[PDB]
């Protein structure tokens, strides 16, 4: 049906509480947009703490990539930061050393965009 | 911002790319080529019908997010 868009959806917008509903209803927590991201890429793309960590509780796969082949792990290293998230995500099993189609790993994007905490946090 | 999207297909195989704008292309037609099990030099890569070198960068060429690359065999 379309759970999964309401779940993404809500991903995208930060809002933990239709999340944890959308989820107590069975929305599909790996769910993929158009683009092969999941709610757990939309929510450590934005900087969303807790729909991370209630992603994570309810089984989303951390290592699950994109069609660029970046996983959670390279968004939340990417623009923003938020190391509390990529700390959490690696807390929950994130492949540090996952590389997309040409071998990008979030420690690489960390490094590109001059994060620091991140990068030393990745080591 | 300082990452662009990219799509890199044959007519049979489509590969998203998502690359700095100033990397070089090199490892883009790579991994393309590697993905079928082939040498790059084996596959032709064209840009606006424009073959590309592979020290080129998505900023060297002007290109947008959902640019196509296109892939086909050398001597087809």
């Amino acid at each position: 049906s379309d759970l999964g868009k309401k779940l993404l959806e809500a991903a995208r917008a930060g809002q933990d509480d239709e999340v944890r509903i959308l989820m107590a209803n069975g929305a599909d927590v790996n769910a993929q947009d158009t683009q092969g991201r999941t709610p757990l890429h939309l929510a450590a793309q934005r900087g969303h703490l807790e729909i991370v960590e209630v992603l994570l509780k309810a089984g989303a796969d951390v290592n699950a990539h994109d069609q660029y082949g970046w996983t959670p792990l390279h968004l939340a290293a990417h623009a923003n930061g938020h190391l509390e998230i990529v700390e959490v995500l690696l807390k929950h099993g994130a492949d540090v050393n996952a590389q997309d189609w040409i071998g990008v790993t979030p420690f690489d994007l960390a490094v590109d965009d001059g994060n620091e905490d991140i990068a030393e946090v990745l080591q | 911002e300082t990452h662009i999207n990219l799509k890199v297909s044959d007519g049979s195989s489509e590969i998203f790319f998502k690359i700095k704008k100033t990397t070089p292309l090199r490892r883009l037609m790579e991994a393309f080529a590697k993905r079928q099990g082939k040498e790059m030099d084996s596959l032709r890569f064209l840009y606006d019908g424009i073959r590309i070198q592979a020290d080129q960068t998505p900023e060297d060429l002007d290109m947008e997010d959902n640019d196509i690359i296109e892939a086909h065999r050398e001597q087809i």
